[PDB]
C-alpha cells in the first residue's frame, strides 16, 4: 500500500493509535503483522510555490 | 470457649471468602481498579498491557 503524507503525521501509521489521517482516511488493525517503511521526498513533490 | 473448634471452622471459611472478594479492589499495579475505567481513557494498546 503505497501513498504520500506529511512529515510528522508518519507516527500515526502504526497499530491503534488515533490521530487524523489514522482516523478518516488510513486506518490499519491492533493485530498488524507487516512493516512500515517511510523516507523523506522532498526532492520530487515539493513545487516551488 | 468450649465450641473453639467448630466455630474455627466457620470463622476460617467466612473469613477466606472475604479476603478473597476485597482482593478485587486492588491494583496490582495498574492505573485503577474498575475494569471500565481502563478501558475508557486508554488506546488499546496500552489498554491491553
Amino acid at each position: 500500500d503505497s501513498f504520500v503524507i506529511r512529515g510528522n503525521e508518519v507516527s500515526q501509521i502504526a497499530p491503534g493509535q488515533t490521530g487524523n489521517i489514522a482516523d478518516y482516511n488510513y486506518k490499519l488493525p491492533d493485530d498488524f503483522t507487516g512493516c512500515v517503511i517511510a523516507w523523506n521526498s522532498n526532492k520530487l513533490d515539493s513545487k516551488v510555490g | 470457649s468450649a465450641l473453639g473448634k467448630l466455630q474455627d471452622v466457620v470463622n476460617h471459611n467466612a473469613q477466606a471468602l472475604n479476603t478473597l472478594v476485597k482482593q478485587l479492589s486492588s491494583k496490582f499495579g495498574a492505573i485503577s481498579s474498575v475494569l471500565n475505567d481502563i478501558l475508557s481513557r486508554l488506546d488499546p494498546p496500552e489498554a491491553e498491557v
